[PDB]
């Protein structure tokens, strides 16, 4: 269920963010709030506070990689478990990474796009991206169901 | 436990907000009522349209007694403790809604003070709504 | 994605139900066990204790609807989406209920079962119900998105 | 965080759990690890079928923290604050984790004891195993 200013909304912001710099700092972000999820990459190095978690080469990229797969389904907004079938399978089977863990690192990526924005980011350009959100983790967790 | 740089982040952090802090408080409530209609059942008796002054009012109080919670990080269970008997007992507030009023609040500080938002008082500010949240349901 | 096997499981188990009554003790439960829900019932009179909640004849009547609408689901394990489509605009449009509270009931359901069938509430056969809770409460939290 | 008439439904619920405290724990994880299978992770190299002896052998020590908790309902923040430090710092168990063993120890409860499960006692055990897991995930917070 997204309407079309949602899709208008989330089209326009998405093309005016920095994926790189927005998904590393997305990332970080995650595994200095959620400490936990560093369990799911240990082999990343030195996780042990924000200073060595923010200046991680490995978690730079790794954010980028997450972000830019997130960019190929705001082409295609009306097909997102399509799109996500397969990174489902790699988080679900794979990886055994709890479904709640998608919905929090969509909300630190609604806060990495809010300091971007700022003013921007209105109360109704956030209710559109947390559905994002939502539909993704949604999408994420369907080889779980 | 909140560390030291925890305690000095959440007071910096509430500083910057500067005249805000009623302002934040009332763009939360407004954030979370647009993202997460369910939060709205519990306001049975406001006037919850944008722009509202009872939510505006409602803001001021809750960023009040954030900001009491900010002076009093050493014994929060205690300087919440009233509070802690009308959200639960009193009110019987979902303990996983305390989670969705954290995000906004945390999104509205990151929209308006992005070169303080760093990391390290992102996670700060985190433990430290969590903790204030676990005084309203424990 | 259910499994044949778990799609055997709950419907075998669910033939062996009187609905009536479990539906009365699940939603007399949810109500007792999780206090906020009594939110969304208002109307309901007396829910002051357990005792008045798992006696009140509006629960026990309500409770029964509830579960009837789940068995009728049962019939359609492969689209419960489609079936709960009317329920979940219900839900979500007009009463507001957050979605983490269908996974609520769904848990309080599964105990009411433990409590009907004892040991042939196996761990297998839980694992199967589990997946029906997932089910139903993506089902029904279909109107959030 | 509890009751008088709390306390009384947890001691009274859990002492006639008797000498099946460790089978019960032992249960609720196989409940745990078959219903919610990204928790197997905690345990790689456990034997996680059933009958495991290594999983009876674990479950055995749940059940004593448990019991231990119950003796100390009142100051748990004191009696389970190793376990504490093991369970966030060490092992690092997502929060969530705690919801789902919780429910699969009242599921197994509800099939052992169906006329001690009671909805009171049932609200009481599950204001219980809330208060073991908010202390356990305190090092997050
Ligand atoms: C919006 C949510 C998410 C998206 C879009 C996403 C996307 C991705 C992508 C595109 C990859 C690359 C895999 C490949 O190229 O083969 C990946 C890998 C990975 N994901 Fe995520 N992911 C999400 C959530 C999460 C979360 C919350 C966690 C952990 C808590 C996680 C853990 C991992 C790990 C550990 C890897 C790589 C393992 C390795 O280094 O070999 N993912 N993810
Ligand atoms: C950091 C978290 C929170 C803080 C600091 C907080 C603080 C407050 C304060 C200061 C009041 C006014 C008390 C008074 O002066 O009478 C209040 C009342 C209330 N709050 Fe919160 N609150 C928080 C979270 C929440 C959440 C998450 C919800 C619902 C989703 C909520 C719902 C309510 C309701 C329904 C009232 C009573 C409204 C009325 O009768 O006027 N609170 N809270
Ligand atoms: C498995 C999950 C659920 C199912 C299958 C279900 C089913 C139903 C059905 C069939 C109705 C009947 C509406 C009508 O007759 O027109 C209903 C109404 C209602 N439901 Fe649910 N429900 C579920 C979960 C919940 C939950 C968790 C809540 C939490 C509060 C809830 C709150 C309500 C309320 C307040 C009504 C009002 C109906 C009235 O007042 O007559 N439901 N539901
Ligand atoms: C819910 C209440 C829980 C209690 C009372 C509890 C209690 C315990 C106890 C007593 C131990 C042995 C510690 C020692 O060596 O002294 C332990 C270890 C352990 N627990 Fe828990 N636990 C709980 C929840 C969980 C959950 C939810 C998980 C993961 C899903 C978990 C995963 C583990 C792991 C991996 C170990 C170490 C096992 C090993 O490798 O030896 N625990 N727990």
């Amino acid at each position: 269920h997204f309407t079309e200013e949602d899709k208008a909304t989330i089209t326009s912001l998405w093309g005016k963010v920095n994926v790189e710099d927005a998904g590393g700092e997305t990332l970080g972000r995650l595994l200095v709030v959620y400490p936990w999820t560093q369990r799911f990459f240990d082999s990343f190095g030195n996780l042990s506070s924000a200073s060595a978690i923010m200046g991680n080469p490995k978690v730079k990229a790794h954010g980028k990689k997450m972000l830019t797969s997130l960019g190929d389904a705001i082409k295609h907004l009306d097909d997102l478990k399509g799109t996500f079938a397969q990174l489902s399978e790699l988080h679900c089977d794979k990886l055994h990474v709890d479904p709640e863990n998608f919905k929090l690192l969509g909300n630190v990526l609604v806060t990495v796009l809010a300091i971007h924005f700022g003013k921007e980011f209105t109360p109704e350009v956030q209710a559109s991206w947390q559905k994002m959100v939502t539909g993704v983790a949604s999408a994420l967790s369907s080889r779980y169901h | 436990v909140l560390s030291p740089a925890d305690k000095t982040n959440v007071k910096a952090a509430w500083g910057k907000v500067g005249a805000h802090a009623g302002e934040y408080g009332a763009e939360a409530l407004e954030r979370m009522f647009l993202s997460f209609p369910t939060t709205k059942t519990y306001f049975p008796h406001f006037d919850l349209s944008h722009g509202s002054a009872q939510v505006k009012g409602h803001g001021k109080k809750v960023a009040d007694a954030l900001t009491n919670a900010v002076a009093h990080v050493d014994d929060m269970p205690n300087a919440l403790s009233a509070l802690s008997d009308l959200h639960a007992h009193k009110l019987r507030v979902d303990p996983v809604n305390f989670k969705l009023l954290s995000h906004c609040l945390l999104v509205t500080l990151a929209a308006h003070l992005p070169a303080e938002f760093t990391p390290a008082v992102h996670a700060s500010l985190d433990k430290f709504l969590a903790s204030v949240s676990t005084v309203l349901t424990s």
